[PDB]
DNA sequence: AGCTAATAAACTAAAAACTATTATTATG
DNA sequence: TAATAATAGTTTTTAGTTTATTGGGC
């Protein structure tokens, strides 16, 4: 249980938790480790100007914050039209 | 096969572990011809179980078959016959076994048209738990009762324990929270113990047994206590003491 | 393997039941 | 998969296995076989799948089938059964072990090469992919066979053989009152990845106390749910594996059986034709939906197509950075994608590339997800997870990214809502206080549902036929008294705070 | 003092993953 | 003349159906 302040009101959110069964531990190696897929930086600085390309949200002036171009929360599920 | 009886008959022989294992036993039943099924139907008319089992304590649960020990279908088999069903084989049973040992027995194994023996009494007597919580003069008036009423009056022993005899034993009259030794007292008070006939050791107007004794010094308080009663001390004439009511 | 349920192969080792303390 | 588990528990049928220094202390056979009971208890609810196996050495018969005196093997190598832990019980107890010493031998002279022989021998009769070759062996001494030079000597050879084939071997400490003799004849001897020996042990001090614990669990292996891919743009696509670290277990299904027989029926189910008493068909099934009047027929692939929207994968979206989720925002159990060179050769690097980037930049991956074919394809957010060591430099998270999933406008279930209420700071303070007071630290691994732990104490119970079934403990049951004295009054003082004095929150 | 509706649970089928093998063609 | 390559054979989740289900009613 957790609180969620809204402006006109306020409640706690419950989320049903795991027991230790449910959980499961594997093994997963990391790539950083793996330098045979070490990338190059310009490959780096390519991902990061894809990834400027990608910002699906846009830092607001006068007012800073990040508005979102695609809020997929408040669209419904296309499968029932 | 062997006997056609206890064919055509369910048996859930379900605990077979015994000192007879259960493959042997249920062989035996085979050989007999006694119909097996592993689970309890409805047609099975009992449930074989010898050592108990959490299964077991579910059937006991089930309110609808009759827990059979294993005693019971040993002796069937050595007898080639239907044993009866006398209660101590069981365990648990349906409402309508529960109503026909109700039938054919009393709430113990005790029955109506067989009579009695050694055995079966003695059984029933040592199934019942210690039950001592009434007064001792409850127990008097019950055998006292038990005596008269069957002409059970044959008991070879009565010196205090039972019914309706008087004796002082105690050398002071009135304070009997104090023992006096060096004298007869003791044995008196050893006396009034096993054989059995009522003690009463208080001096009070429902006595009318006159009786001196071991002690011969205490003949002039009993006469110090006649007067004080409508009644005449007598001079007395097993008991083992030289005794008389009159 | 250190911090692997014998057990188990593979497998973290279960720390036991603990409650809650008081300090 | 890529193998599985086996172990053989070797026992010496001995008469230092048949004392004890004091009556409170079990023989070590005793110990010995109830941990025994218990780790096979934990294989047939954890690993029942696995291969087990019992042999004795010292006793003065054998059954081994090579014959070598003193040898005699138990069990062999097999899926656990209810069975064999009955034929173990039987000479589990302070009475067991006597009706096992007279039905068998025990105490006598025999060769470790021997057994280990047998045990190989053993491992040879196996026949499915086999990855831990484990062997376990109970006993506090080590020099009788240092007693005999060429024994010790055939001994060594044999136990650095079985070590070059990859068998591996534990040995349990057991108390002897002289100590077990560490680094005398063992260590140097049996196999080890790292050395502890410092204490001749003269008690049993080793991980008995884990292994006597029982476990109840299913520990599913690393299967790979998919081998999905991210389409990027059209062509841009990489091969990634996917996994849930955390899967809802749940009890398993019944399977129906006979009342007399106990077989499982085989049920086979079908339609005919009701208004006739023949026969139908599944071609000749139509599927309906009236809604008020007018029906509509549909037919399989009628309804498969409407779920067609794409190719089963992942189509990205953009980026948006970790903060515009929120946190009460949720739709069902979070996924975990892992990188694979399986398929997409370099897909590695674009992932270690893009979780560098992205966890630079705190940013989400926003991306356009379908399981399989014919589903409706959801919006997924990709936080990337870091993965973190401890100080042993064990995983305690994985790296990639964490796979959570973005509700629909429909998910969104509006409620009849109030008006905003605040509460005096002094009470505020008061619940600051009150919480300090009963404050922990939680754990994931501290808590389990008690209930299919009682459906388990019940499976083994009626397995085990007991009088009695265990009694599993709720962890979920707060400590009532604990937490009402660990508090004090501050709770009816709060009470009295807010609630009225005359009216209890009861109505 | 008579009345009954969401529902998690259970029960299914159904779809994928993950092994384990082999009807095929050069080719002499 | 004879080796290799798509293939199904097990689990395993997983996603629809089914059901017995406390509350109000008046």
């Amino acid at each position: 249980a957790f609180p969620h302040i809204k402006h006109n009101y306020e409640c706690l959110v419950y989320v049903q938790l795991p027991f230790m069964e449910d959980l499961r531990q594997y093994m997963f190696s990391s790539l950083k480790n793996s330098k045979k897929y070490a990338p190059t930086e310009a490959q780096l600085n390519a991902v990061d100007a894809l990834i400027d390309s990608m910002s699906l949200a846009k830092k607001d002036e006068k007012t800073d914050t990040l508005e979102d171009l695609f809020p997929t929360t408040k669209i419904p599920n296309p499968r029932f039209q | 096969k062997i006997s056609n009886i206890f064919e055509d008959v369910e048996f859930c022989v379900m605990s077979g572990t015994d000192s007879q294992p259960k493959p042997d036993l249920e062989n035996r039943i085979a050989e007999f011809g006694g119909y097996i099924v592993q689970n309890p139907g409805p047609d099975t008319y009992c449930v074989i179980a010898g050592s108990e089992n959490i299964r077991v304590k579910n059937i006991i649960l089930s309110n609808k078959h009759d827990v059979v020990k294993p005693a019971w279908l040993l002796e069937c088999f050595k007898t080639k016959s239907f044993v009866p069903w006398q209660p101590r084989f069981m365990i648990h049973m349906c409402p309508s076994t529960k109503e026909h040992f109700a039938r054919e027995y009393d709430c113990y194994g005790d029955s109506y048209f067989i009579d009695t023996d050694l055995n079966q009494l003695k059984e029933v007597f040592s199934g019942i738990k210690n039950s001592n919580e009434q007064t001792p003069e409850e127990m008097a008036s019950l055998i006292a009762d038990l005596e008269y009423r069957y002409s059970w009056d044959c008991s070879p022993l009565s010196m205090f324990r039972r019914h309706t005899v008087y004796l002082d034993s105690y050398a002071v009259i009135n304070d009997l929270s104090t023992k006096n030794e060096g004298t007869r007292l003791a044995i008196k008070a050893l006396e009034l113990r096993f054989h059995g006939a009522k003690v009463v050791s208080c001096l009070a107007e429902g006595v009318s047994h006159v009786i001196i004794g071991e002690d011969h010094s205490r003949v002039a308080d009993f006469k110090a206590f006649r007067r004080t009663f409508k009644r005449k001390f007598k001079i007395l004439k097993d008991k083992c003491e030289l005794q008389e009511e009159n | 393997c250190p911090g692997e349920s014998l057990i188990n192969p593979g497998f973290k080792s279960k720390k036991p039941a603990g409650g809650v303390d008081f300090d | 998969y890529s193998g599985r588990d086996s172990l053989i528990f070797l026992v010496d049928a001995s008469k230092a296995m048949f004392e004890s220094q004091s009556e409170d202390e079990l023989t070590p056979f005793d110990m010995s076989i109830q941990c025994i009971q218990s780790v096979y208890i934990s294989k047939i609810i954890s690993s029942d799948r696995d291969l087990l196996a019992v042999v004795f050495y010292g006793t003065e018969k054998d059954k081994n089938s090579v014959n070598f005196k003193n040898i005699y093997v138990l069990q062999e190598l097999d899926n656990p059964g209810a069975k064999r832990i009955l034929e173990l019980d039987q000479f589990k107890g302070q009475q067991g072990q006597k009706r096992f010493q007279d039905m068998m031998g025990h105490g006598s002279d025999y060769s470790l090469s021997e057994v280990l022989w047998v045990c190989a021998n053993l491992f040879s009769d196996v026949q499915f992919k086999m990855s831990h070759k484990r062997i376990m062996l109970f006993t506090n001494e080590d020099n009788p066979h240092g007693n005999d030079s060429a024994k010790a000597s055939r001994a060594r050879t044999k136990a650095g053989d079985l070590r070059d084939t990859g068998i591996f071997l534990d040995l349990m400490h057991l108390k002897k009152p002289g100590g077990f003799d560490i680094s005398l004849f063992y260590r140097d001897i049996i196999s080890i990845a790292e050395d502890e020996d410092l204490r001749v042990h003269f008690e049993e001090s080793s991980k008995l106390e884990d292994l006597l614990r029982k476990v109840r669990a299913k520990e599913t292996r690393k299967r790979a749910l998919s081998r999905l891919k991210l389409k990027l743009n059209k062509d841009i696509v990489i091969s990634v594996g996917i996994y849930n670290l955390v899967q809802k277990a749940l009890k398993p299904p019944p399977i129906k059986l006979y009342r007399e027989t106990n077989e499982p029926v085989k049920t086979k189910t079908r339609t005919f034709n009701t208004s006739t008493g023949g026969l139908l068909l599944p071609s000749d099934t139509k599927r309906s939906q009236i809604y008020g009047s007018r029906q509509i027929i549909l037919e399989k692939e009628e309804t498969e197509e409407l779920k067609r929207f794409d190719d089963p994968g992942l189509m990205l979206m953009g980026f948006k950075p970790l903060v515009l989720l929120k946190k009460h925002h949720y739709l069902r159990p979070s996924l975990f994608v892992y990188p694979e060179e399986s398929l997409v050769i370099g897909s590695s690097t674009l992932f270690s590339a893009l979780l560098i980037k992205c966890l630079e930049k705190e940013v989400a991956a926003l991306c356009r997800y379908t399981p399989r074919r014919n589903i409706p394809p959801y919006f997924v957010a990709l936080v990337p997870q870091e993965e973190e060591l401890d100080d042993q430099k064990i995983q305690v998270t994985p790296p990639g990214f964490q796979l959570v999933f973005l509700p629909f406008a429909d998910d969104k279930r509006k409620m009849p809502f109030t008006e905003k209420i605040m509460a005096t700071p002094e009470q505020v303070g008061k619940m600051k206080a009150i919480v300090e007071k009963l404050r922990f630290t939680y754990r994931s691994d501290s808590f389990e549902n008690p209930v299919l732990q009682q459906h388990f104490r019940n499976l083994e119970a009626l397995a085990l036929d007991l009088m009695e079934p265990e009694q599993a403990v709720d962890l979920t049951l707060p400590k009532v008294e604990a937490m009402n004295k660990r508090l004090g009054s501050l709770v009816d003082e709060f009470k009295e705070l807010v609630y009225p004095p005359d009216y209890n929150p009861e109505g």
